[PDB]
RNA sequence: AGGAGGUGCAUGGCCGCCGUCAGCUCGUACCGUGAGGCGUCCACUUAAGUGUGGUAACGAGCGAGACCCGCGCCCCCAGUUGCCAGUCCCUCCCGCUCGGGAGGAGGCACUCUGGGGGGACUGCCGGCGAUAAGCCGGAGGAAGGGGCGGGCGACGGUAGGUCAGUAUGCCCCGAAACCCCCGGGCUACACGCGCGCUACAAUGGGCGGGACAAUGGGACCCGACCUCGAAAGGGGAAGGGAAUCCCCUAAACCCGCCCUCAGUUCGGAUCGCGGGCUGCAACUCGCCCGCGUGAAGCUGGAAUCCCUAGUACCCGCGUGUCAUCAUCGCGC
């Protein structure tokens, strides 16, 4: 009786991967991660600033 | 000549008048009370605003090839108000153009090719440009300049 | 009359060039015809987020960019070709998907 | 602002005053031969060098 | 003979002949054009060239991208460019650059990417 | 739809719009010669760098400036007699073949009034509602004084355009009378300067003032 | 969907190299790289000591073996240990090595320099050492030593230079470390030689 | 253990601003007893601590610029992107049989696309500037005086904010300040107030037709297309995991026509009925379809913001949150 609810739906459905907060998550295909947390680590996936 | 060859807005009036002559196609008992579209508010205006849509959506038959149901409907869509929140585009009910669509077809105008819409017959062909070349010897009357 | 055709992925451009470089060094040593390469439109996906982490301050964004490059090569069905290709020195980076057809 | 960069104005000097022979008023003809005389592989750093090279040449027989 | 003009985002290609001297455009009548604003930038050009080689030739030109006005200036724009190619001459060339300059130049205007804080009203365009 | 393709073929030769080739028209003051272009063109509407050069507008041909006035008329700091004039509705700016059309039924309208060309009447009520006399703040020590001023040419034309189109588009507003109408009318009383017309009147009163601050 | 996979194996790049991070902190963890094979999937972890990673007769390693398969879901993985070429050519490494320091309470200046001069000794051109934090009171300091030539700014600055943050624990706290540090062998593009 | 429990004047990073600012510094020498000063000052120029000429200083570092990304012209290569480019060959529709138009073959013309290179360098001429730096003018050129638009933004301060994202010292609870669930609330209300949308209509409202995008995004997905319902939508389903299928049409604009200036043939708030949609459920607390309903407002004092060329205004579309929901944010 102690398990949360699964959520396919609302904030609670999605979960960031690195940091876990329910806040905004991205999911430009597919990241599930923080807006905090895909600054520290977009240059790690490769990207760039132009 | 062909369709390509003369203004849209006189021979919608010259297709809508001349098909008001054969019986295939006629306003159901629903027609005179559902407006022209979602996207419009009021409704038409004149009486003959079906014999001009059938002219209008045999006239595209000519120019787009086979176009289904939902591509139309999406033409036909207009800007419609919001309330306070600004104008937005929406699209035309289908039922209005799909029983025109059906209509033309049993008309023998048009003919259909699954998956991919309605084509227009050879002898819809030859109706359609004839009223063009109609149109067209009248036209360079008026305007001396389209004999060229 | 059968073809391959080869849709090579790459983040690095020049990790392209070279691979490219190598099959199409393979078509002139092995006799067989080749279709130049195809170079497809550059994939470019875009992310924006704002750089405050808590709600304070002006607003200030950043636009991080992806460039992946896409090209193709299609060449003929010669066995003797296409049994070097998976030979093919690969870097982790790029990506090869060949399909065969007629 | 069109003030030439400094280093620029800095290295001119040594191409002028080791090639003086090898370079006259003409910009196209300096332009390869400060191309090759250096490694640069800015092709608009080339340009600037090849102006200004121009102009060094430009003033030396005037006195 | 070939011809080609770009405009904001339209690009118009060209084509011409000898002919009767038939002008259209997407295959429409470059007379029954219906915006007259439009129609009237489409046939200033040939204006000029004088009705002799009007009616020595054909053109059809297609275009594509941009608005309405686009597609006209990249029509005109192409349609220079044809004429020229197809006389050679430079008193018409002239005459071209004395009534416009970019008849034969083109204008390299682009829309400049919009910037946040109202990203929607424009690059800038900012808040009270 | 005849008056359309007739409009278009009709200029064939070189016209204005459609009608009223320039050559009659002649520009009687000294001082905006030089400056007014009327050079012979078919669609005044270049797009061209005007704005990106000193003095592009020289350039810019008349009517081509007339339309341009007319494009952006609503919303401002200006409130004429306590009237904040904007367009919310279908606004002109952004939409030049309104105005195009609107100016060609002003053209009309005031050549049926006047018999003539309307251009040469444009003509008129711009060289009859330029002014002449303007004031401007100078200090010395911090003691600010207004000084009369002579102005330049070019300056005249503008403040003499934008204020014709600030008659016709008050007039218009709010009103049955519709724009061309109230834009036509407002030429053909500043070509002859009658006190009623909001640019010449406008006119007076800044060439006052002036007349007494020197 | 390529790009669905593209950034997946990236994705999954990163997140084996904080969990070594987190693991590794005491052997230096240096690097890491992985390549596919039909076999599996080889991982390349260049570490300051492999020694320890191995731990004691490999028993270390084949832990991290397990989870790594487990966690990650990585298809039989084989996990090969390199040392790292010049670790005071790695920003990453002498960070997480001053950390260390003055997590063990020496003096941060003594530190800080007897690093810097070590790294300068290792043919290195540029240095930065940025220190934040309490170091000598309540109120929190900033303190900086550099030595030869650093830009900062610009796209060399952000391909040229190793960088490395490195956190480290006290009584009273937290200590922020930034190392920057310029290899010899990069070129600034305003660097013109002459034939 | 855990706490979105306190402590941002216990921290770390991170962010706002100062500020894309022209600035901040050091090695040695020199001056002063000394705090310190010189360099870094003075005339001209710079977007600039950018340079030019003079100096008790000579050099160097960081910053600026250089650096990198997109656009604009050309050369080469590249073709399942594009094409009665030209195209014999075949088919169809019109016609005055001349000719006009559509489909397959067809090859790379040309578009498009992505790899390399050139082109623009005060380059040349005239003047100004001391003849220096540099500035102005002129030509040519797609493009000139940092070509244009962007990214990168130091030394330090703001005990600014962020410990309610991460890590985190101190302190509090530790069957509570831990965890799970239900229900409500986070909207409630006379208002002051920042920022947005609409209205105050001739410009309009209504009826048909005509020409026009690209950003992107698409697999418990985009969905053409077929069928039905006026519609919301319902049943099936091609293609497509992506130059190949779909979102997809533009809107703004004009053409032919009706209403003709009034709080109304404007405006829709508010209110009832029925129907439709997502979610277990949408009174609190979603959207849509049709009917009836019609609110104020007819230009708004003080005050005050923004903008300088594809720029401002007008118009729409894609995209994050998302099952629905924007007058939301970013982009076209």
């Amino acid at each position: 009786y102690n398990k949360r609810k699964p959520r396919k739906f609302g904030k609670g459905a999605r979960r960031c991967i690195r940091c876990g907060q329910y806040g905004p998550i991205i999911r430009i295909q597919g990241l599930m991660l923080c807006r905090h947390c895909f600054r520290e680590v977009a240059p790690k996936l490769g990207f760039r600033k132009y | 000549a062909t369709v390509y060859d003369v203004p849209g807005d006189l021979l919608v009036e010259r297709v809508a008048q001349r098909l008001k002559e054969i019986p295939e196609i006629k306003p159901p008992e629903w027609a005179p009370f559902v407006k022209t579209g979602r996207h419009k508010e009021r409704l038409p205006e004149q009486e003959d605003w079906w014999y001009y849509r059938v002219a209008s959506i045999l006239r595209r038959v000519y120019l787009d090839g086979p176009v289904g149901i939902e591509r139309l409907r999406t033409y036909y869509g207009g800007r419609k108000n919001r309330g306070h929140a600004p104008e937005k585009f929406y699209k035309a009910g289908g039922s209005i153009i799909r029983k025109a669509l059906q209509q033309l077809e049993a008309a023998g105008f048009v003919e259909k090719v699954p998956g991919k819409g309605r084509v227009i017959t050879p002898k819809g062909r030859s109706f359609l440009d004839k009223i063009a070349t109609e149109l067209k010897k009248e036209l360079e009357e008026i305007i001396p300049e389209l004999k060229k | 009359m059968q073809k391959a055709r080869i849709k090579i992925a790459s983040t690095n451009v020049r990790s392209l060039d070279e691979v490219a470089n190598q099959i199409k060094q393979i078509a002139e040593r092995t006799g067989v015809r080749m279709s130049g390469p195809i170079p497809l439109p550059t994939k470019r996906i875009r992310i924006t987020t704002r750089k405050s982490p808590d709600g304070e301050g002006s607003a200030t964004f950043d636009r991080w960019e992806l460039r992946v490059h896409k090209r193709l090569i299609d060449i003929e069905a010669d066995e003797r070709a296409m049994r070097q290709i998976m030979r093919i020195r690969v870097p982790e980076d790029v990506t090869i998907e060949i399909e065969l057809i007629s | 602002g069109k003030i030439r960069q400094g280093f620029i104005k800095r290295v001119a000097r040594e191409l002028v005053n080791k090639y003086p022979n090898e370079f006259t008023t003409d910009f196209e003809h300096n332009k390869k031969k400060v191309q090759e005389l250096t490694n640069v592989t800015s092709k608009k750093i080339r340009n600037r060098i090849a102006g200004y090279v121009t102009k060094l040449v430009r003033m030396k027989m005037e006195g | 003979i070939q011809t080609t003009g770009k405009r904001k985002t339209a690009i118009a290609r060209a084509v011409i002949r000898e002919g009767k001297g038939r002008v259209r455009i997407n295959g429409k009548p470059v007379e029954i054009i219906e915006p007259e604003i439009a129609r009237f930038t489409i046939l200033e050009p040939l204006i000029l060239a004088g009705e002799e080689i009007w009616n020595s030739v054909d053109i059809d030109v297609k275009v594509e991208g941009g608005g309405f006005m686009g597609q006209a200036e990249a029509a005109r724009m192409a349609i220079a460019r044809a004429l020229v190619e197809w006389t050679g001459d430079m008193s018409l060339k002239e005459k071209f650059m004395k009534y416009d300059r970019t008849m034969l130049v083109g204008d390299p205007r682009r829309t400049e990417p919009h910037k946040p804080n109202r990203s929607t009203k424009g690059p800038r365009a900012k808040r009270q | 739809a005849k008056p359309l393709n007739e409009r278009f073929f009709i200029p064939h030769e070189i016209k204005v719009m459609g009608r009223w080739s320039t050559e009659d028209v002649e520009v009687r003051d000294p001082s905006l010669k030089p400056y007014i272009n009327l050079e012979p063109r078919l669609l005044p509407h270049t797009h061209g760098r005007h704005a990106k050069k000193h003095f592009g507008k020289a350039n810019v041909h008349i009517v081509e400036r007339l339309i341009n006035k007319i494009m952006r008329s609503g919303g401002s700091h200006y409130k004429v007699a306590g009237h904040f004039m904007r367009r919310e509705h279908r606004s002109l700016n952004s939409k030049k073949v309104k105005a195009y059309e609107v100016v060609k039924e002003a053209f009309k309208i005031i050549e049926q009034r006047t018999g003539k060309n309307p251009i040469q009447v444009l003509v008129w009520a711009i060289e009859n509602a330029a002014p002449r006399e303007d004031t401007t703040s100078v200090m010395f020590g911090g003691i600010r004084y207004h000084v009369a001023v002579d102005i330049s040419p070019m300056r005249r034309l503008d403040v003499a355009l934008r204020n014709i189109a600030l008659g016709a588009s008050a007039k218009c507003y709010r009103n049955k009378m519709s724009f061309a109408e109230a834009l036509a009318e407002e030429i053909i009383l500043a070509a002859n300067k009658d006190p009623k017309s909001y640019a010449y009147s406008k006119k007076l009163e800044i060439e006052r003032i002036a007349e007494s601050s020197r | 969907a390529i790009e669905r996979y593209f950034i997946r194996e990236a994705v999954r790049e990163m997140l084996i190299d904080e969990f070594l991070e987190k693991e590794l902190r005491r052997a230096g963890y240096g690097g890491l790289d992985i390549k596919k094979t039909p076999l599996g999937t080889k991982v390349i972890i260049f570490a300051a000591n492999p020694g320890y990673v191995i731990g004691r007769g490999g028993r270390r390693i084949r832990e991290l073996t397990r989870i790594l398969e487990k966690q990650f879901g990585l298809e039989n993985p084989q996990i090969e240990v390199e040392e790292i070429k010049n670790p005071y050519l790695n920003a990453k490494v002498q960070a997480v090595r001053l950390a260390q320091a003055l997590e063990r309470g020496i003096h941060f200046r003594r530190a800080a320099y007897a690093a810097l001069r070590a790294i300068m000794n290792n043919g290195a051109r540029g240095v930065e050492i940025r220190l934040s934090g309490k170091l000598t009171g309540e109120r929190a300091k900033s303190i900086r030593f550099y030595q030869g030539y650093l830009a900062k700014v610009g796209n060399p600055a952000e391909t040229l230079v190793s960088k490395g943050y490195a956190q480290a624990l006290l009584k009273l706290g937290v200590i922020g470390v930034k190392v920057a540090i310029m290899p010899p062998g990069a070129r600034l593009p305003d660097e013109i030689e002459i034939i």
